[PDB]
RNA sequence: GGACCUGGCGGUGCUUCAUAUCCCUCUAGAGGAGCCUGUUCUGUAAUCGAUAAACCCCGAUCAACCUCACCACCUCUUGCUCAGCCUAUAUACCGCCAUCUUCAGCAAACCCUGAUGAAGGCUACAAAGUAAGCGCAAGUACCCACGUAAAGACGUUAGGUCAAGGUGUAGCCCAUGAGGUGGCAAGAAAUGGGCUACAUUUUCUACCCCAGAAACGAUAGCCCUUAUGAAUAAGGGUCGAAGGUGGAUUUAG
């Protein structure tokens, strides 16, 4: 289940051990989008 | 900042217990291995890459462990544990005389966490009717009942068992089936007498 | 013109490794497979599960040892035993290295209900096959 | 391939011979025909055990005893 | 357990300790994540179900006084037990079972300090039904967690109304007391308890220190143990060996115990006492005082588990190698070069002095290189020792190359660390021999190194000899611009220059000779 | 999903669009360029939402010669850490994008009065 | 340069370690033993030897490179250094000197092998002119040193047998002399035993050819070997076959009969049969079908 | 110099019942690398020799499974790319082999398997007639 | 966190067909049987018709796991052709080479 | 505007060639009739994309219901998603391929000539070119060393694909998102690729090859049976025509 997989990886990123590059990318672009409107 | 100590190549002597330094299956570990064995397609007037960065030796399966000396040692160790085969049983005719009923099962083994696989259940067995039936009426009855389970060229009656998932279920069901089959071939019927 | 697991020829400013250099049609002729299992052979099964789980393992370990690796991994599954082999750099401290080793070992073992173990080989700088 | 999962010490005859579980119908009707074919298929099936087979036949009992209206 | 590559290779005891502790911390982190999110690993993908791999469940169920009481002994804590006692005494006022009350008291005594005082004063409200088990467990708790007068009062109460219960009671009574000890032993042997000798072990632990008037009676008490035929002589024997501790070694008793432990080693061992870990360490501590090599070999199937803690293993190996060094030493260095990677300053000092007394000069370089490879850096005690011992020598002419090499490596290590300020006083102490060895092929290096030394001094007689030999070993100006400067610096170089200037130095130029005359 | 996620360099290539249709012919684009940025090098491995104290990588393993234990970074502590990281990222971005002042020679946007500095050293060794 | 000696001594130490681990004395030891040990201790599914794991001696691993051609300071050693191709031109100079000396008195070597014998590249043109100089040298009489110089470069012709194998006769009960042979085909494989003393009938899988081959061209092919040799009714044969195609089995039986008869018949007639061309396995096989093609060779209709 | 004094051996008990007699143990190794299969075969045959039992060897043929995939993504039917898995068989028969010998040998070999290989046992044991017959 | 809503629907259908598998099997046997009453066949057919939607094992599709591509998927590996070619070229999985025969 | 460098182009000259490619040549076919399956077009409320060479049994190694992305109707608003979108942009892209390629050149780094211009660098009985590296090649796979596969770079076609998947930009974020019922998926027509036969080398019968009869053709339609499914495919009876070997042109070897 992608449920288990993605939930595990999200919780572990919140722990701060798995440096998810794709998640970093998405977060930075979301930040820039909400900054520029 | 910190520097890694040099490998065990210069440390290891020519006289060394390789079966002891590599007891079980393990990767190449070039830092511990002293051999300069290289593997990799060289460039024009080039050479294969050194063992330190040669991860292809790790890619390939590993057999540095289990040297011939190690094999000899383990066989000499387990010689006292393994047993001996009876000298009287030294031929196929003799062994099939002593124990006519042949029976054989099988199963695979594959890499992975799970181990169950339904093919574990199937089994087969064989017996020649040349010496076991001891009669003619029951023999004709049995050969009329069985359709393809026999072979008269080699003269063996073979039967398989897979109806049950458990190996011992298959085994004892085959045994009970053979027993009831013999007991029902023993007797006869009036419509069987009329042919 | 085919583009499949190959490097674009540059001026000579691209360090490439053995695997990243050689072509995929050279895989059996001049390379080995990153995984070693029997699900692909005839009669076996769970090959899809093997591939999915090993891809997930590769991703998870690449991201839990980030910035230290310099090449693909070597998986070696002997029956029940699972063996991993990695090549890394001496960026961080051996404290961190062993801590993450134990962490990943425990996670993989509890996740797959399988005996897992791994080896890591240190390199000062990533080996290069050529400069393309 | 069977270290554990011994099927609760079940037996080949408990799997195959369902005449002990066939009690509440004679040996001529179409219900008998259907249930005999059911027992046949179940004995041929190794994947499921005596528990599953008795659950099958019990659900069948419930079914046709709730649809006892016809008996034709 | 440690990896194979050289970078991850733990090359020192403290760092290896920290490393496997980090691994254990990762194991605990794994436990935490699994018991915090069980549902993720709930899938039993593996065909064989394994509770060792299943997630762990310390979750109290719904309010149910009976099932909650049954779950008390499953949860292994004290707040649940407080709440259950509350629910059973305040509103219910009934006991689910005397066995449940006994188990609650067991847990609360094991968990125990004002908190212990409260936990012990909240057990007297328990229903009248308090049998021996309850009383003696209360005694256990009050002994192993609180003072001893309470345990004594509880024992008197029980008398008014077990092996390790009476063991704890004897511990409480003991912890000079001749009549006490005697009457205790007498009535204990009189009762039909027939202890497992753990009472004897505990009274020995309490007798850890005493004079002969209880050290020697321990021998007859042990003979009685043997007569009854119970003890394997695993812990009490070792404790009396330790009690033997000492103004004068007792060679007779030493030989006796040697034979005893010799037959103990000859026979096979089985563990019964949790205190067999101090056995190893303190045994080797006594062995170090004894100083015997056949003894060390005797002290050397699966009996290697009793070492355990890295601290005790360290003490053992240290004393072992120390005795082996201070015992030819070819077999000793063989054993050493065999166990160095497996094994982990004082040991190296003993090694250096052993090599000195042996006169095996060629071996010290490899040992220093191994120590440096492992963890020998940022400390110059052993550097000073090796330098002094190696340049007390000059007898190998060809080995002067190795002298120069190891000296260069030592200086490369010495000059690493400015920020720490520790490298400033290292040359003042050990630069003399280093520069002598550098002089003994390459000479310009030693020349400029003595320059740096004197321009940092603490002159020395062997420093004067070094200067003299260097000057005499062709170039008047090159020798003068050093010897004359050091003479103008200090007086002994000047009294040496008085003779140096005779051969060819004073004829060159008189300004430096004039400076020498002025300083003289 | 996580299986759909992948490495960083692929995403950077797809976002930058360095080649394929627009870079070739010299047509390029209207002076819009996305600047490469490295995120993995920036933050320490331990940083996350739940600020558990990690003696292995985030905290020194030993303190006062005493082994450490897992602990919690509470709300205002993790908020301070997040503010520090925001300030650090803003500082890195400021240092990243700045002016470039090549001395004005004969005219702006002209390479007339520009000097490249002395020649490079020779192979055999020749300083100019 | 010191890396060479480093690798050499380290390779010797590794060879001693290899002998120790495999478990024989290091006194006697060989490179075939090296390669067997490497193949056993580290197998590899790689097809190319250059890619497979190989523990080789460094002198043969590293290609020889020219050392420093000039001293630490000043002039170079060889007297053509200020031009390239110094070795080639010095050799050509010596050759021309020998030519003019012989004048006043009065197989070949491959380009790549020559370039590797030297350490200098070259061109096909200068290679050709060097071969021409050698031919000009050999047109005239030349002495022992000159012949040795020429044979230093010349290599073995390495000629092939150009001969047909003769199978050994065999003897069975009855004192029956005979000879067995085997033939193959596209998908058919057969074995035929020829009895010389017997003659007349022929059996195929236990059935005569007259009814085993309803078609007559198969029997014509079966007769073609005997007809060419002209021994028709003086030899009998039996044969077993396993194949799919009729003509396939026919050709297989023909080849087997010929490969069995070449033993009995003299070498002259064996040569005559070889010239006839019936003693070679047919290399022609149905080509593979390609994914984009409707067949092995045909393309889809060009739609434009 | 560190050589143990007394090597502790495991306990062994001879049960009163008789051991089973395996008529023939036929093992089949399916692999990808002929060299790995040859190494494994040498290993097994040397082990069987040193244990003192019979053995025969033969190399069954190579089996292959291949399949075609679309080379490109959207629209290319004629341009395909092919793939194939090659499985290589190696069979080994052991004759007249006691039950305990079978257990110890199979345990050893199964622990000393390589990775990319699958192992198939066919056990053939004889037995006399039952008592009901 | 499935890849998309169609994957969500597919998994829902899979679980529904599973949890109604044996029931559908029993009633389908009772329908397709021949000697039993035709009125009983019609009863069982009406029962199947009244059964809920998304319970039949034919509405499911053997879709891909990685990219959610329904077409071009192997039943053995369950992976799309594109991702399979990718992994085989990068050498991720074991024992596949190019068919240069 | 005068004169030049490079490339393209020449219904531009000379020479050497064209391997199944140009032809003359050899063979079998496509445009005749029917059927299957795509494309164009008509209408429907009813996807989408490529749609010359280099698409047209193409995405698809599958669409009765999911596959469904279309449409009508009916519902959800933090909505499995620390949301989602098959919405636009292939003229932002990655990833993956067609193309010349059934080629062999591409080229960092140096030098030289041209008055130090764009640019060029070939003469072997040799006159300024030297070349990293890539590619070709070699070796590897099948049965060989040949052959077939595989490989086949730099780059053109802003070539195809935001609909394998992700992603930059711009939008919906009570929706341009999501869920469940239903149908949509026909042909007055044109075109394409394949199958069938138009014959007697044919058709039927046992065998697959020494025989005996006739003097053919339905994989379309109607009815029925069976296969799985909860709800097209194979088989049987009847119908027994068009069809008489192709209207220019053209394909493959
Ligand atoms: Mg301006
Ligand atoms: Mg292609
Ligand atoms: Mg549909
Ligand atoms: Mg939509
Ligand atoms: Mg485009
Ligand atoms: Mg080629
Ligand atoms: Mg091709
Ligand atoms: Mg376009
Ligand atoms: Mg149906």
């Amino acid at each position: 289940n992608h449920h288990t997989y993605a939930e595990l990886m999200q919780t572990l990123r919140f722990l701060g051990l798995y440096r998810d590059e794709h998640q970093d990318f998405m977060d930075e672009q979301k930040r820039l989008k909400k900054l520029r409107g | 900042r910190r520097k890694a100590l040099p490998p065990r190549t210069e440390k290891m002597a020519v006289d060394q217990d390789w079966p002891s330094v590599y007891p079980v299956a393990a990767p190449f570990k070039p830092s511990a291995v002293p051999l300069p064995v290289r593997m990799g397609y060289p460039v024009k007037k080039g050479v294969p890459m050194a063992k330190e960065g040669n991860l292809e030796l790790l890619k390939i399966p590993n057999f540095l462990h289990l040297t011939p000396v190690a094999i000899k040692k383990h066989c000499e160790a387990l010689k006292d544990f393994c047993t001996e085969w009876p000298a009287a049983l030294d031929s196929d005719e003799k062994c099939e005389k002593h124990f006519p009923i042949e029976i054989d099962s099988t199963d695979y083994v594959s890499s992975g966490p799970s181990v169950r696989n339904p093919r574990a259940r199937v089994v087969v067995l064989r017996v020649k009717l040349s010496s076991l039936n001891l009669d003619d009426h029951a023999k004709k009855k049995l050969i009329k009942l069985v359709g393809e389970r026999y072979c008269k060229t080699t003269d063996v009656l073979t039967i398989k068992t897979d109806r049950c998932p458990l190996r011992r279920q298959n085994y004892d069901y085959a045994v009970y089936l053979l027993t009831v089959l013999y007991h029902e071939s023993w007797n006869t019927e009036e419509w069987e007498k009329s042919k | 013109k085919n583009r499949a697991a190959r490097v674009r020829v540059s001026k000579g400013d691209k360090p490439v490794t053995y695997e990243e250099a050689h072509a995929p049609h050279y895989i059996a002729h001049r390379k080995g497979w990153l995984s070693l299992h029997t699900g692909n052979l005839d009669g076996e099964d769970h090959a899809a599960e093997r591939t999915v789980e090993d891809v997930f393992l590769r991703k998870f370990m690449w991201g839990t040892f980030p910035g230290c690796l310099a090449d693909q991994l070597v998986l070696k599954r002997r029956g029940n035993q699972l063996e991993i082999c990695a090549v890394v750099l001496r960026q961080l401290s051996p404290h961190k290295y062993y801590f993450l080793v134990g962490y990943s070992e425990t996670l993989l073992s509890y996740f797959y209900k399988c005996p897992v173990r791994l080896h890591l080989q240190t390199v000062p700088s990533k080996v290069v096959y050529k400069y393309l | 391939n069977e270290a554990g999962f011994d099927d609760d010490g079940s037996e080949f005859h408990e799997h195959i011979f369902l005449e002990k579980h066939l009690e509440s119908f004679p040996k001529q009707g179409p219900i008998r025909h259907f249930m005999e074919l059911v027992t046949c298929g179940l004995s041929k099936n190794p994947y499921l055990s005596v528990k599953q087979k008795v659950e099958h036949i019990e659900w069948f009992r419930n079914y046709f005893n709730e649809k006892k209206d016809i008996l034709k | 357990v440690f990896q194979d590559d050289p970078y991850l290779m733990p090359a020192s005891s403290l760092e290896s300790r920290s490393f496997l502790l980090a691994k254990k911390s990762g194991e605990n982190v794994a436990k935490f994540i699994i018991n915090s999110y069980p549902k993720y690993f709930q899938k039993d993908i593996a065909e064989p179900h394994i509770p060792c791999l299943m997630p762990e469940y310390f979750e109290p169920q719904i309010k149910d006084i009976s099932e909650a009481a049954l779950k008390e002994r499953i949860e292994l804590r004290k707040v649940k037990a407080s709440v259950d006692m509350f629910d059973q005494l305040l509103q219910a006022g009934t006991t689910v079972s005397l066995e449940t009350t006994n188990s609650l008291l067991d847990l609360l005594c094991y968990y125990g300090t004002w908190r212990a005082k409260n936990n012990a004063e909240r057990i007297f409200s328990l229903m009248p039904e308090k049998n021996e088990h309850s009383y003696c467990t209360m005694i256990r708790g009050m002994v192993k967690h609180r003072a001893y007068e309470q345990a004594l009062n509880l024992y008197t109460e029980l008398l008014n109304n077990d092996v390790y219960t009476f063991n704890a009671l004897i511990e409480a009574t003991v912890c000079e007391k001749w009549s006490k000890i005697l009457e205790l032993l007498r009535h204990m042997v009189a009762q039909k308890v027939k202890p497992n000798l753990q009472t004897f072990n505990t009274i020995l632990k309490c007798l850890r220190r005493f004079h002969v008037f209880a050290r020697s009676p321990a021998l007859q008490v042990l003979r009685e143990m043997k007569a009854i035929g119970i003890e394997p002589s695993l812990a009490t024997y070792h404790h009396i060996i330790r009690l033997f501790d000492p103004g004068d070694p007792l060679k007779r008793s030493s030989f006796i115990i040697y034979d005893i432990m010799n037959e103990l080693m000859g026979k096979r061992f089985s563990p019964k006492d949790p205190d067999d870990d101090k056995f190893f360490q303190s045994a080797m501590s006594i062995c170090s005082s004894l100083r015997d090599l056949e003894l060390a070999y005797q002290v050397h199937g699966d009996n290697w588990k009793f070492i355990g803690p890295d601290q005790h293993r360290n003490f053992y190996y240290s004393k072992f190698f120390d005795l082996i060094c201070l015992m030819q030493i070819d077999v000793t260095l063989k054993w050493y070069e065999d166990l160095i990677p497996s094994a982990y300053s004082q040991t190296m000092i003993h090694l250096l002095q052993a090599l000195d007394v042996a006169n095996r000069l060629e071996v010290i370089p490899k040992i220093w290189k191994d120590s440096k490879e492992y963890g020998h850096t940022f400390r110059s005690d052993l550097r000073e020792e090796i330098l002094m011992l190696m340049a007390r020598d000059k007898h190998p002419p060809e080995l002067q190359v190795a002298f120069a090499d190891c000296a260069a490596d030592i200086k490369s290590a010495y000059e690493s660390q400015p920020i720490r300020q520790t490298a400033q006083d290292w040359p003042a102490t050990s630069l003399n021999c280093i520069a002598i060895l550098f002089l003994r092929g390459r000479t310009q290096e030693a020349w400029k190194m003595l320059g740096l030394f004197r321009k940092h001094k603490i002159p020395r007689s062997e420093l004067l000899n070094e200067l003299m030999d260097s000057a005499k070993v062709n170039s008047p100006s090159q020798a003068i611009e050093v010897v004359e400067l050091a003479s103008a610096f200090s007086l002994p170089i000047c009294e040496g220059l008085t003779q140096r200037v005779m051969s060819d130095f004073a004829i060159n130029q008189e300004q430096k000779e004039a400076l020498s005359n002025l300083t003289a | 999903s996580f299986f759909t996620k992948l490495t960083a360099d692929e995403l950077w290539k797809g976002a930058l669009a360095e080649t394929g249709a627009g870079a070739k012919k010299g047509r390029g684009k209207r002076t819009k360029k996305k600047k490469r940025k490295d995120l993995n090098r920036g933050q320490i491995i331990g940083e996350g939402r739940y600020g558990f104290l990690w003696p292995g990588l985030n905290v020194p393993l030993m303190k006062n010669g005493a082994v450490q234990t897992i602990a919690q970074r509470s709300k205002e502590e993790q908020e301070k850490v997040e503010a520090d990281m925001i300030q650090q990222r803003e500082e890195w971005d400021r240092k990243k994008k700045m002016k470039v002042k090549r001395e004005r020679g004969w005219s702006g946007n002209s390479w007339g009065g520009i000097s490249l500095g002395p020649p490079d050293p020779g192979p055999c060794g020749e300083t100019y | 340069e010191d890396f060479i000696k480093k690798q050499i001594e380290e390779f010797n130490i590794g060879k001693r370690h290899l002998a120790n681990m495999m478990g024989e004395d290091p006194e006697t030891f060989t490179q075939e033993d090296i390669d067997r040990a490497i193949a056993y201790l580290f197998p590899s599914g790689l097809f190319e030897k250059r890619a497979r794991p190989v523990m080789k001696h460094p002198e043969q691993i590293f290609p020889r490179q020219r050392a420093i051609q000039w001293g630490e300071d000043g002039r170079p050693f060889h007297y053509l250094f200020y031009t390239g191709k110094q070795s080639y031109y010095s050799l050509m100079h010596d050759v021309y000197g020998m030519l003019l000396n012989l004048e006043k008195h009065q197989r070949w070597l491959i380009k790549e092998e020559l370039e590797e014998m030297l350490v200098e590249k070259l061109s096909d043109l200068d290679y050709m002119q060097f071969i021409r100089l050698l031919e000009k040298l050999l047109t005239s009489q030349c002495g022992a040193a000159e012949e040795e110089f020429v044979q230093r470069f010349r290599r073995s012709v390495t000629l092939e047998s150009k001969k047909q194998l003769i199978e050994p006769v065999q003897y069975d009960e009855q004192g029956m002399a005979f000879s067995k042979s085997e033939g193959k085909r596209k998908t058919a494989k057969a074995e035929a035993i020829v009895y010389k003393h017997g003659s007349g009938r022929i059996k195929v899988n236990g059935i005569d050819y007259q009814l085993y081959f309803p078609i007559t061209q198969d029997r014509e092919q079966l007769m073609f070997p005997f007809h060419f040799v002209d021994r028709l009714g003086k030899h009998d044969v039996t044969c077993t076959v396993s194949g799919g195609g009729r003509s396939a089995q026919a050709g297989a039986i023909r080849l087997a009969m010929a490969k069995a008869l070449c033993s009995f018949v003299t070498e002259d007639e064996v040569e005559w049969m070889r010239q006839a061309g019936l003693l070679t396995t047919d290399p022609r096989v149905r080509e593979r079908k390609k994914p984009g093609q409707e067949g092995a060779r045909r393309k889809f209709t060009w739609k434009k | 110099v560190d050589v143990p004094k007394d090597l502790t051996k495991p306990v062994v008990t001879i049960s009163d019942e008789p051991d089973i007699l395996y008529k023939r143990l036929s093992v089949l190794v399916k692999g990808h690398d002929k060299a790995v299969l040859d190494s494994y075969e040498y290993f097994a045959v040397l082990a069987a020799k040193e244990l003192g039992i019979s053995i025969k060897v033969h190399e069954p043929p190579r089996k292959i499974e291949r399949f075609t995939l679309l080379q490109s993504v959207h629209i290319y039917k004629k341009h395909r790319v092919q793939y194939e898995m090659r499985t290589l068989y190696r069979c080994l028969e052991l004759e007249h082999l006691t039950g305990s010998t079978a257990d110890v040998y199979l345990e050893y070999i199964q622990r000393n398997l390589p990775e990319g290989v699958a192992m198939e046992v066919t056990k053939t044991q004889l037995e006399q007639l039952p008592e009901h017959i | 966190h499935y890849v998309d809503w169609r994957m969500w629907r597919d998994v829902k259908r899979r679980k529904m067909a599973y949890e109604y598998a044996d029931e559908r099997l029993r009633i389908n046997s009772l329908r397709k049987n021949t000697i039993l009453p035709k009125i009983l066949q019609d009863v069982a057919d009406e029962e199947i018709a009244a059964l809920p939607r998304d319970s039949c094992p034919v509405r499911i599709r053997n879709r891909c796991v990685m990219t959610s591509r329904p077409r071009g998927v192997k039943r053995r590996w369950r992976l799309s052709r594109i991702v399979f070619r990718h992994l085989a070229d990068h050498g991720q999985l074991s024992g596949i080479q190019r068919a240069t025969w």
